[PDB]
């Protein structure tokens, strides 16, 4: 945020995106480990409890 | 018909590039007056003010 | 003793021995994997390694990839093209950016 | 400009050569510094004219360049692919093409993207005369290219060496110091 | 135009150009505006005698002009041409007619440095 927020507007330091598509294979497993700790607690608990 | 059948026909549009060149100009040049060291040397200077430089 | 050249090339330059290379081992495998069928049949530059009514031998072609790979340090893309014939051959192997 | 005309008879000029050292005396294909006289100054200046400064000799980029028997520098800044070598087992005889600028997609082997990447580091182009296992350099900067040479570690050890690269360090230390320090104090 | 570059602790290199006329060399004591024509601060055979602060009247950073901008040149730097930097810092127009060109691509994009 403080990033975005700081130096990519225009006035400041915008970049030439010359990239024409996106070329990601698995970033949505490794970002999904995340909600997959979630479920799991969330797992946990709930059978913990029941 | 026999005047037409005793001369070629015009040709039919054909889609293969020729000896194709470069669209834009030449490959810039490992050494010279411009390289693309200083095309390179260019994304790290990029802003668009409100006023002239 | 012989300094190799310096020039990378060497193939592309000189495209008679390249031929010559390329219809040596060819012949080599050829006899080696079916003998009964290659043994007589002297191998040049337009020989092709098909049927009478024009059908390719999958096996065939392989060996002769196979050969070609081992002789000039290279990889064959079996899926995109299929070593029928000499200029086949030819073609493939100058079209290779490494060849040796 | 009384004043400055009047010290410039004691001022002295200083090389302008720094760090970065010459090019030509590590780069087979940068020419040695040559100087142009400018010509006469035009006494008309045409709306339409073009330069008569002297021509400069012009390099096209090579497809790629052989291999430097541990003289190798990269004719421009490469990506360090990583920070550690490839420990590869290379064929003898086998033309290998080992990426220069470090964004390769097929490893330590030129993948095309030399020619996509605004770069002069061109693929080093090399044969092997004994078969078996070599360590293929990663950070792209190694002397002995394609051939690693432990300039990784020096290159880690710069990374530390910065202010910033030590915060980033130290920070990813104290994090992972962070858990170590959790399972320490579990039981309380 | 004088082109200058500076780099701050976290590795970001920013590059302004800023014309001759705007620059406004201080004393030795930086609360004052030393006399543009008779300044002090270069030593008799071409280095710096003190750290030399010069404030730029407008200066274009990042494509953002602002004024008033107080720089600085350490002691503890090379100088070269110091009839340049003196005409640079009281603000003269320099005559580059007597000009010759060298070509040395000694300097690569990004190049590292020790001011890091
Ligand atoms: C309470 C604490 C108090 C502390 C107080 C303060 C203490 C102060 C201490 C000060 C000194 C600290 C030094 C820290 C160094 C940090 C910097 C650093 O190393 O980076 C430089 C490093 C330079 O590397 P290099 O030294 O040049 O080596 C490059 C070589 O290519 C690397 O390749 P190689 O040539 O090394 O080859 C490795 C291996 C390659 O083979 C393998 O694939 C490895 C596994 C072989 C089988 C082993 C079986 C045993 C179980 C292994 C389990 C893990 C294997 C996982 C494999 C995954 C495969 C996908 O070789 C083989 O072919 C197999 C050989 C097996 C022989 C068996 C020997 C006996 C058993 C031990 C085997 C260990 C093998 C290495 C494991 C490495 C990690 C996976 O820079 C980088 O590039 C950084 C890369 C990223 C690093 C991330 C990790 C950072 C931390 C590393 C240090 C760990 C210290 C932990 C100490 C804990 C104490 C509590
Ligand atoms: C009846 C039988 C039943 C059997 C059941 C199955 C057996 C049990 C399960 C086995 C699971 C195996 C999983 C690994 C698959 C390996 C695939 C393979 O062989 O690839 C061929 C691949 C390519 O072959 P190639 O083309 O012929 O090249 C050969 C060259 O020698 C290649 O040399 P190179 O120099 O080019 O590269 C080698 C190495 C050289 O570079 C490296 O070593 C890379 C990383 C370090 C770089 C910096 C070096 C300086 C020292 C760093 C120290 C790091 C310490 C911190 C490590 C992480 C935190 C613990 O670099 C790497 O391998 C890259 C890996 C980078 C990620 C490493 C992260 C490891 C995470 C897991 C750590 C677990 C620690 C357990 C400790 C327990 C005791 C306390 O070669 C290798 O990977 C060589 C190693 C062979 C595999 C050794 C496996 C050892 C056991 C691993 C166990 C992992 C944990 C358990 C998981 C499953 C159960 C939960
Ligand atoms: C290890 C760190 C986390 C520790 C805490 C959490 C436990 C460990 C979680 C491991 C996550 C591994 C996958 C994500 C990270 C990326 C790794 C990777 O290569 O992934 C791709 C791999 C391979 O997938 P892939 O081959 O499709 O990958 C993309 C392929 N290409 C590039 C060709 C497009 O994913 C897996 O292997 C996932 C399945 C694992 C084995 C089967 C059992 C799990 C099945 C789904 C579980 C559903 C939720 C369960 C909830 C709990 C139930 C009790
Ligand atoms: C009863 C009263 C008891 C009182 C006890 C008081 C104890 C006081 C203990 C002080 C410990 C000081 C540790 C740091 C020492 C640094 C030395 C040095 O200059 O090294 C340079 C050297 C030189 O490194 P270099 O040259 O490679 O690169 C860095 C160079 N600079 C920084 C100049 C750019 O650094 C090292 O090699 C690493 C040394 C260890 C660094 C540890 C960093 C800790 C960061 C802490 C951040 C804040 C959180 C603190 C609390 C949590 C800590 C887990
Ligand atoms: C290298 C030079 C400097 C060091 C030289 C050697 C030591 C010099 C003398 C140091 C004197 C001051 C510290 C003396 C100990 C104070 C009491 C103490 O630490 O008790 C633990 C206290 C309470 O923790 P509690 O949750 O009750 O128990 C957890 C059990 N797992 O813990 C807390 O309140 C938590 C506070 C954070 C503690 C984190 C580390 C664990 C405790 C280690 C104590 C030993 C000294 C550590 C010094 C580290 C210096 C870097
Ligand atoms: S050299 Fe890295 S892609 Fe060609
Ligand atoms: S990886 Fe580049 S020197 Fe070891």
């Amino acid at each position: 945020i403080l990033k975005v927020a700081r130096f990519r507007v225009l006035k400041m330091r915008p970049k030439i995106s010359t990239s024409y598509r996106p070329h990601g294979k698995w970033g949505d497993f490794l970002a999904c480990i995340i909600p997959l700790i979630w479920c799991i607690n969330i797992l946990t608990n709930s059978n913990l409890i029941l | 018909v026999q005047s037409q059948h005793s001369v070629p026909a015009s040709p039919i549009r054909n889609q293969r590039h020729i000896n194709p060149v470069r669209e834009s100009g030449p490959l810039p040049s490992y050494d010279g007056t411009y390289t693309m060291e200083d095309i390179r040397a260019v994304f790290y200077n990029t802003t668009v003010g409100r006023d002239y430089c | 003793y012989n300094f190799p050249e310096y020039r990378t090339g060497g193939v592309q330059a000189n495209p008679g021995i390249t031929a010559k290379r390329i219809i040596k081992c060819i012949g080599e495998r050829l006899r080696k994997y079916d003998p009964a069928r290659w043994e007589n049949v002297p191998i040049t530059f337009k020989t092709h390694f098909r049927d009478e009514n024009g059908y390719s031998d999958v096996a065939t072609s392989i060996q002769i990839h196979d050969a070609l790979e081992r002789e000039f340090g290279i990889d064959i893309k079996d899926r995109l093209a299929l070593v029928t014939d000499v200029e086949t051959a030819f073609y493939i192997v100058m079209s290779h950016h490494d060849p040796l | 400009m009384s004043a400055i005309l009047k010290r410039a008879a004691k001022y002295k000029r200083v090389s302008s050569i720094l760090c970065e050292g010459e090019a030509h005396l590590r780069d087979p294909f940068t020419p040695p510094p040559v100087i142009l006289k400018p010509p006469a100054p035009r006494k008309d200046k045409k709306p339409d004219d073009i330069t008569d400064f002297p021509a400069q000799k012009l390099i096209p980029l090579p497809e790629s360049i052989p291999y430097q028997e541990g003289k190798y520098r990269p004719a421009s800044i490469p990506m360090v692919a990583g920070f550690f070598p490839y420990n590869c087992y290379l064929q003898q005889g086998k033309v290998y093409s080992w990426c220069s600028c470090g964004i390769s997609q097929s490893g330590p082997w030129c993948d095309g993207l030399c020619n996509s990447v605004v770069t002069r580091c061109r693929p080093v182009v090399f044969n092997v005369s004994q078969s078996g296992y070599y360590k293929i350099c990663n950070c792209k900067f190694s002397a002995n290219a394609p051939f690693c040479n432990n300039t990784h570690r020096k290159m880690v050890r710069y990374h530390h060496q910065t202010h910033r690269g030590f915060y980033e360090i130290w920070g990813a230390a104290l994090f992972v110091l962070g858990w170590v320090y959790m399972g320490f104090n579990y039981y309380t | 135009v004088a082109k200058i570059e500076t780099q701050s602790l976290a590795g970001d290199r920013f590059t302004s150009w800023v014309e001759t006329y705007q620059f406004h060399p201080l004393t030795q004591d930086q609360k004052n505006f030393d006399n543009q024509d008779n300044a002090e601060f270069l030593e008799d055979e071409g280095q710096l005698k003190y750290e030399l602060g010069v404030q730029l009247d407008n200066l274009q950073e990042m494509g953002t002009t602002s004024q008033d901008i107080v720089i600085n040149f350490m002691k503890e730097g090379t100088v070269h041409h110091p009839e340049l930097f003196e005409a640079i810092v009281k603000g003269y127009n320099i005559d580059t007619s007597d000009y010759v060109i060298n070509t040395a691509n000694n300097l690569r994009a990004r190049e590292g440095n020790h001011n890091h």
